[PDB]
């Protein structure tokens, strides 16, 4: 077996909103896990004060927008390998061996099983397709609203089925690092 | 810490709380949720570590860090759920499910809490769903939360405030804008009266070229203070990475106890076995012949029945429940 | 490339009345239209760009919503120093084009 | 306010060079996206070509008509806009513009500007 | 302020409570409920309206009202309702879903609480399900409780007191009856002991000719109160119309937030659309033809699926949620 | 393009409230029926009862203790707003018609419902009250009130209801004409009409 | 008022208890409940029966005997249950539907809670449910708990207390064991270090030929007090009965009160009736003809709707709730 | 009319107590399961387990220390009103009534319960006793006591449902609304009027 990804629960983390309502912000395009760059416009934010805003008109506002490991990936994750009761590709979760056919590496699809990717728990080159997107905020003070599919990790979750311990035929319990029958 | 934007205070709108949960998670696997808010627990007022009593943000303008005592927090989902641990920003909770998760704060007559969606359910370990662990049973594999404070399951990036500005600031008099800084703390000030004009200043001074009260900014340089990335707040024009916290309560592995059902009553038929089970609760039973084909089946059972499965030569296998597996021919 | 239209060409029309212009693109854009007009003999001025909100610089009588291949601009005021040409371009992919352009008098 | 100013224009031979300039001021030079517009007489506008930032690697795209014959140089020394243009056709005699871009979404890594400044706009004829 | 035959009494069994419910209302449509007590809320001993406290109808045998402050109330269905308005006869509470609605006042160690029956349920405005109106979404026509007091939703019709009977007033020594009236109290006796006879006194008399203690009914003339038209009293002889009070808390039609559901990714193909859905909560998808023939389908979609429509050449409007109509149109790419 | 119709309101209906005014007794004399003007006005004579309300005798001649009961129906005070109405439609200016002879509306919500007629009342279905408008007093009903004979101690009329056919109807209304109207267009109201309706 | 291993104490896990239900009891027709507890109520220090304070044994290594009151009670299944009545080792509240019963003390901060499981189910009586009690209805036979306290319902045995050994009443000196029992009162030893010894100390004592504290107990001899049958506790050796308590709140017989719904409206036609019925709750019909095939027919309706029924000539009976059978031919 | 047949008691069955006796442990021995004639008497030997009870003490051997579990069952204490009779009729002076008749609370059932000894458990008559206060009541609920794993002490037991309970639940509807001929069914004695 190879590994090409991990996947787990992605952690759903925003930046403070800049609101220099005056003159235009510009932002840079990173290298963050499904990274999001918009402006908006008129808002005239509020917080506790109630006044941050000179210039009540001429409004720009800067929200981004990305994706990163939730703190328990280290524990609750799913490892994708390719490789006999053992399909072509696998799936292995906690112990429990199963036989998806997960996307292969790059070809995230949102809403489904690995639509987040990366080489290992710590590794920083990870790739996602969330389908995210960013909203207009219509309410007068300052939020970030923002839409986005569910994790295709839970969904798989909820859908998975029965593992290889009790799919394989011939009376054999698969068995965990390594794989094996 | 930071105040931010909760999505339900008291009577029917969602306001300003110093407690907002701005995240939850949900995973473990007796149920028990981890809770941030805003505010930082087991600190006093310089911060020192002082398990008793916490610390948390003032309601009014000059913007202070006020504390209380740590006997007067209260987390509730449907019923009142009880109080674990606690290090800095976090919380834990172990209660029966509720749609939504609360924590309140009872400050005398002034109560304060927020509430956030989330779908938590109870959950169970193994192949039974149980209220309460039994006195006896098989030990399996489980992950918890550690009742441990000083554990780590990772990091949070804090960066400096940004222009945490006020209207009582600023005054409107006589068609003329006049800003009154508090006393000891120089307050900046920026704003378009026609040209670019900034400066730094500590005392009630006038203002040429303004006409409206809302035509001016001003907000104290707090650049002592760190606060968490959170998308409620505004961050400095320099928004580095300075400083990380731990995540506490790790999901650590342990072994848990997992009730055993009753040993069902097998009746044996010419290529073919009858199962005699009972079950107070949902049982799964799942079988699988031990030829080419697997035949897999599995079901969730409730109370008592009979279930006929057909034997081969090759011969079956079937688990119920927690039981190690029975082969027969 | 990515064809522009610009429909209609000639909507003149008189103070405070209601007037709208649309610029429809032919693959589907996500919202990237940028609302642009022309004084006589100087240079252009954006007015509404990612086609929902409005630029610092402009009154607040200018409006525009739309997703898709079809978008508008919504004028509240014909005030009378609004006689311009005005222009719709789309900035998601090379060539970026703009619309042959709609002649708005006021008499 | 963003000045960009055109000069460097006149009566040239066609079939040969000329080196006109746009002196950018009043932003950070580093780090923003110029683009160049060309207007004709009798039909709309045409774009001709952008650049990029510094941390991209100062990368040049261009338009249908202008590939292998148009050059921008772009220089941070000195601030300004630079175009080498050869092999002047009858089709180039135009009114030209130079603009500065401002990013206003990077959808998944790509940078996708509008056309945010403007110069004066200078006139060249290609003509004998 | 009457005392009524409360439908559950606090331990099991019905009996007179100065609290009884009549009957509520939750048509509100962000789930408030407003609640007809039989005590008034807001007033004072002798008649002016303070906010602190109320009046009620004392466990005695004069019948005086006695009076409690606004911290001993509560209002419950299986969690504790927060009170949000008052006036007179009526409440206002948020309350949890469940099976009914009580009051309690908890005057120390007396405590007293009355329930009725209402199925009780949570209700929701648009074509989704939602628990907290969101922080961001558009804004729709809802209609709520008004929280002033100073609003009239409709007229109350009370009258006055019919002969409210006591067993305290009459006592029955010797084989002889006896009346004894309050201090300065003129109340009135009426009884049958051989030919009918009514008549007034003030103090102790007693009555000729009468041998059992059943026989006679003694009550005060009551005429400084009004009574409510509840069916747990006696009305009086002249039953006509006397007086109509207000119902505050209206209906005021006002603006709402809903939420935005995730629009779905379009899938073409011949004569006919996939549409893939996500959605966490239940949210209403509606088809309909631009034809002759509409084919309606109506669903409600939660989790994430997928579902297939055929479009025919003279098109298929659908509408996810609460969003704004796309109508679509299928070409001839055979 | 606006297609309204010629509209005429029949009556109005919500759900209804059951009001109950206090029983009198007379204490062993006879009372009688009077007949009333009120929305499904029933009443009747029952025997002895001998009530209790806190001192055991509310009433002497223990024995022919007729008691008289009264009951009817109006309107409830939230019906200004939640109220569903009843409406005819004639001809509107291949001629096409996306509404049906019989119309219902509610909240904006517009139905193609058939409901019965002015005085054809129906117990437990839609039009269980009919009235010209909320404030006028002609509310007729026929419901199908019928009251029974209280036997515990304490006095009290007992009733058995049906349920409210406005709420039957509001659980059963189906989807409302607004997105099933074919030639795809949006229905408005105050007036009635259906807007920018391709055909 | 002895002490058991509770499944379920105060945070997570098991322990041991002086409050832990042993057996529960639920079926009384008004859901009512009589909760069978390891402690005894309503007794004195001497055991004079008094309402106001009961008895408990509390977490000391002497297991002497200590009081709280009436009003640190406090039992809940979903919600709080009111207190019916108390005598010794049995309950009786009222409580609200749910998954699992709890009693628990308030000693102050001391929060002492059991929790077992019963899937408590509310339950009526007759053909139709109800939330309450109505005002108006026939009156019925069921079954209630009795209110009166000096009931008997059944008995209940006891025997004589164990052996209840302790580690604190040795202690470890110099690889040398020795025995210190409470002041005043003899503790009986027994150890085994090679050959069985006994005996009976009451003062500090030197045992020889022991090195670990792991081969030697001690007891004092408690024949003072009865214990029952409890699983979770050692016996004595002469197991025989040495008592008998009763059980009250026994199930007596009473009168009830049932409600009653709407009378159908019935339409004839040719062979047949059709029932027009209304009911909010899930109420009972049951039909049967007068032939020589009954045709029983049962159902439970929710809602409106309308059923059609053929008459025969030899008749039809039907039974609407709790209505009188009303007979049609 | 008075149509009643003449009918015999054979058991009587209710909810079970489930009662557990105290364990007993020899210290430092060994034991021998006796043999009782209670109701389901099931008593089985395990080896060491080294219980604590609150001192983390109770035996002074960590091996050889073998402990006696014991469980049987009796009738539940509330068994004096909700408990159903099994009754066999015989010509009666049609008979609307089975050949096995089932009277609880005065409801009658027509069910085929097993007799006197045909015991399997799960189902209806899982308790046999000639009467409420009869001491030889007999049993068979497949009751198995099971080895005990935490430290802490307990005894375990795993144990099927109430077939009372069960055949509750499967009880259907009594012959006074199933019997046909319009015959009403009344008890005490057990009959059936208007016939
Ligand atoms: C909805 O329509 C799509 C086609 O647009 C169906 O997809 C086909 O599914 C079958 C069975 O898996 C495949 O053999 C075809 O190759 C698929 N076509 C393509 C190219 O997508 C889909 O099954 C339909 N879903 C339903 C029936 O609801
Ligand atoms: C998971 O999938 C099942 C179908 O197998 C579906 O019924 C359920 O709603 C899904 N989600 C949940 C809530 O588990
Ligand atoms: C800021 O305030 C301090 C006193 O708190 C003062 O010493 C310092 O000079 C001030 N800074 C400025 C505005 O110069
Ligand atoms: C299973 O088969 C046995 C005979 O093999 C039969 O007694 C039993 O009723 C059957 N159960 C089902 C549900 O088929
Ligand atoms: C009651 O009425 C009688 C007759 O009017 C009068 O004489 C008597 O003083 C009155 N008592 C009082 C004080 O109510
Ligand atoms: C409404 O009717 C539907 C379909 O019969 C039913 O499922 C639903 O429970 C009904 N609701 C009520 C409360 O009438
Ligand atoms: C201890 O034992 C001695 C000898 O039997 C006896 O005299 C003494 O009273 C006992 N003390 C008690 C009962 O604690
Ligand atoms: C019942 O009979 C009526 C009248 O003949 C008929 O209209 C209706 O359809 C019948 N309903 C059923 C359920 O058979
Ligand atoms: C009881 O009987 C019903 C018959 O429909 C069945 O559905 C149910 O599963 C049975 N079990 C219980 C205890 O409810």
């Amino acid at each position: 077996t190879n590994k090409e990804y991990v996947t787990c629960r992605f952690h759903t983390v925003i930046p403070s909103p800049q609101v220099k309502c005056c003159g235009s912000l510009e932002c840079k395009a990173s290298s963050k896990a499904d990274y999001t760059c918009r402006v908006f416009g008129g808002v005239y934010p509020f917080m506790w004060g109630g006044a941050q805003c000179f210039c009540d008109s001429e409004n720009t506002q800067l929200s981004e927008a990305y994706v990163e490991f939730a703190p328990d990936c280290t524990i609750d994750h799913a490892v994708a390998l390719k490789v006999s009761p053992f399909d072509h590709k696998v799936v292995i979760r906690k112990g429990l061996v199963y036989n998806y056919d997960f996307p292969e590496y790059g070809a995230m699809k949102p809403g489904a099983f690995g639509d987040i990717q990366a080489s290992s728990l710590d590794a920083t080159d990870i790739v996602a397709r969330t389908d995210i997107r960013l909203l207009k905020p219509s309410v007068k003070n300052i939020h970030v609203p923002y839409t986005q599919a569910v994790s295709g990790y839970e969904m798989w979750k909820n859908n998975s089925g029965r593992p290889l311990q009790e799919t394989a035929p011939f009376g054999c319990k698969i068995e965990v690092e390594p794989l094996r029958a | 810490p930071y105040l931010g934007f909760c999505p339900y205070c008291r009577h029917s709108a969602p306001c300003f709380s110093p407690i907002k949960i701005e995240n939850v998670w949900d995973e473990s696997d007796d149920g028990s949720i981890r809770i941030q808010v805003s505010a930082q627990f087991g600190y006093n007022q310089a911060g020192t570590a002082d398990v008793t009593k916490f610390r948390y943000m003032s309601f009014d303008h000059d913007h202070d860090i006020k504390e209380d005592s740590m006997d007067k927090i209260a987390i509730s989902t449907s019923g009142p759920c009880r109080r674990l641990g606690h290090k800095g920003y976090f919380l834990l909770a172990q209660c029966p499910p509720g749609d939504s998760v609360t924590v309140s704060i009872t400050s005398g007559a002034s109560e304060n809490s927020c509430t956030v969606e989330k779908k938590i359910r109870r959950k169970f370990v193994g192949r039974e769903e149980y209220l309460f662990p039994p006195v006896h049973g098989k030990l399996v594999k489980c992950h918890v939360y550690d009742h441990l404070k000083e554990t780590s399951a990772g990091y949070i990036t804090m960066h400096r405030p940004g222009p945490h500005a006020y209207k009582s600031y600023l005054e409107e008099a006589s068609g003329e804008v006049y800003i009154k800084p508090p006393s000891g703390k120089n307050v900046t000030y920026e704003c378009k009266c026609g040209d670019y004009s900034t400066g730094i200043v500590s005392t009630r001074t006038k203002m040429n070229g303004c006409t409206k009260a809302k035509q001016c900014i001003a907000y104290k340089s707090d650049q002592t203070k760190w606060v968490f990335n959170s998308p409620d707040l505004i961050r400095h024009t320099d928004h580095s990475v300075q400083g990380k916290l731990h995540i506490p309560f790790r999901l650590t592995p342990t072994v848990c106890p997992v009730p055993l059902a009753h040993t069902p009553t097998v009746t044996k038929w010419f290529k073919g076995i009858t199962l005699h089970l009972t079950a107070t609760r949902p049982t799964l039973l799942t079988t699988r012949k031990l030829g080419l084909r697997a035949d897999a089946t599995a079901e969730w059972i409730t109370g008592t029945t009979s279930r006929n499965f057909s034997v081969g030569r090759e011969g079956l296998e079937y688990v119920w429940g927690n039981h190690e597996p029975v082969r027969v021919w | 490339d990515i064809q522009m239209t610009q429909s209609p060409s000639s909507l003149s029309a008189s103070a405070g009345d209601r007037v709208t212009l649309t610029c429809r693109a032919s693959q589907a854009i996500s919202f990237y239209l940028a609302w642009y007009q022309q004084k006589p003999g100087k240079a252009p001025k954006r007015l509404i760009y990612d086609a929902s909100e409005l630029q610092g610089g402009v009154p607040s009588r200018f409006s525009g919503s739309g997703s898709g291949t079809d978008f508008t601009l919504s004028i509240n005021s014909l005030q009378p120093e609004d006689s311009a040409t005005y222009f719709c371009l789309q900035y998601d992919s090379p060539p970026f084009t703009f619309g042959p352009g709609t002649k708005v008098e006021i008499k | 306010e963003v000045q960009l100013v055109e000069s460097g224009a006149g009566l040239v031979q066609p079939g040969g060079s000329l080196r006109l300039s746009c002196a950018a001021s009043g932003f950070t030079f580093s780090d923003s996206w110029m683009s160049w517009v060309r207007q004709s007489p009798g039909k709309g506008l045409e774009w001709v070509g952008r650049i990029k930032g510094k941390p991209d690697g100062e990368t040049a795209a261009y338009a249908a008509s202008v590939k292998g014959r148009f050059s921008i140089s772009r220089d941070d020394s000195k601030n300004t806009l630079y175009l080498q243009m050869n092999s002047l056709k009858t089709e180039d005699t135009a009114v030209y513009y130079c603009t500065r871009d401002d990013r206003t979404s990077c959808r998944r890594g790509v940078c996708y500007a509008a056309f945010h400044s403007w110069g004066q706009g200078v006139l060249v004829t290609v003509s004998s």
